């Protein structure tokens, strides 16, 4: 019962036969803003089925020597479909999310992944290697887009914090022995009721192989990883021209 | 007072007639729901300064 699952939202569907339940982040579901919390006067727009549906970004290959990857939200979807058009036409933004990560292998492969969500994941630099140079990461590293970015020092999470305590954040595991998917549901997390989708990133998604991949020669050596996500309870306000930058 | 100019006179009225009055207002005013309007004869936008 807990192994098979189906997720239906909008005009898209996902079916899986090897699952480990669904994590609801911080024990809260996405919802709309109330009148007490709201501050702006103009009424927002709620396009519903055209923006709350599953999107797939890209496929990444798992090697025996991989470090890890990370993505930024909602920076991935600012160029994809009606959600992207609405996000770059309006000034204010709010929504939840549903994240589904897929990776499958055989019964003779082994490995393990940690999939976690960290709000306000600020990226630091190596400070020139000696701590003397006060540099800042380029725009490519801070907001990599829908292609993601690969970690350089996964032990410190590229920010000076240990990875062994990342389980305090909403997370799941993908153990090739047990399951082949991970599902996490995230509400809207911010200190403001609305915010800009082009200047602020709410959180980040981390996929780090804790236990390395292994297999015997003769089996399939290509083990892809695919990311699928869907906004939930999206709201927009502050209509103006369309700005991309 | 006999002549009917003194009886009807308004001289001596010391009370101030006030057009306005003060109301409680501890917080800012709320905003209510409004929809579209397509009508003739109602022009809130047009003013006369």
């Amino acid at each position: 019962s807990d192994r098979v699952a189906q997720l239906t939202i909008g005009n898209s569907t996902i079916t899986t036969q090897e699952a480990a339940n669904i994590i609801v982040g911080y024990g809260e579901w996405p919802s709309y803003c109330s009148d007490s919390d709201a501050t702006a006067v103009d009424k927002p727009t709620r396009p519903d089925v055209s923006v709350n549906r599953f999107y797939t970004l890209d496929t990444k290959l798992w090697e025996k020597s991989s470090k890890g990857w990370y993505w930024k939200f909602p920076d991935v979807l600012t160029e994809t479909g009606v959600f992207g058009q609405n996000a770059q036409f309006h000034y204010l933004y709010r929504s939840g999310f549903c994240i589904h990560v897929q990776c499958n292998a055989s019964k003779f492969h082994q490995g393990a992944l940690l999939v976690a969500v960290l709000p306000e994941y600020v990226i630091g630099t190596v400070a020139g290697g000696t701590g003397t140079e006060d540099s800042h990461p380029p725009y490519k590293q801070t907001q990599p887009g829908a292609d993601g970015f690969e970690l350089q020092h996964p032990y410190v999470l590229d920010a000076g914090i240990p990875i062994s305590q990342l389980t305090v954040c909403p997370h799941q595991w993908i153990n090739l022995r047990t399951n082949n998917c991970a599902t996490i549901i995230v509400p809207y997390i911010n200190a403001l009721p609305f915010d800009s989708a082009l200047n602020h990133c709410n959180f980040g998604l981390l996929v780090v192989p804790i236990s390395p991949l292994d297999y015997d020669q003769g089996a399939t050596p290509v083990i892809p990883i695919t990311i699928t996500l869907a906004p939930m309870c999206s709201e927009f306000a502050g209509l103006r021209q369309a700005v991309t930058q | 007072d006999r002549v009917a100019d003194v009886i009807e006179s308004s001289i001596g009225d010391s009370v101030s007639r006030a057009l306005t009055h003060a109301l409680p207002a501890p917080t800012g005013q709320d905003t209510q729901v409004s929809s579209h309007r397509l009508d003739t004869g109602k022009v809130p936008a047009l003013q006369a300064a």
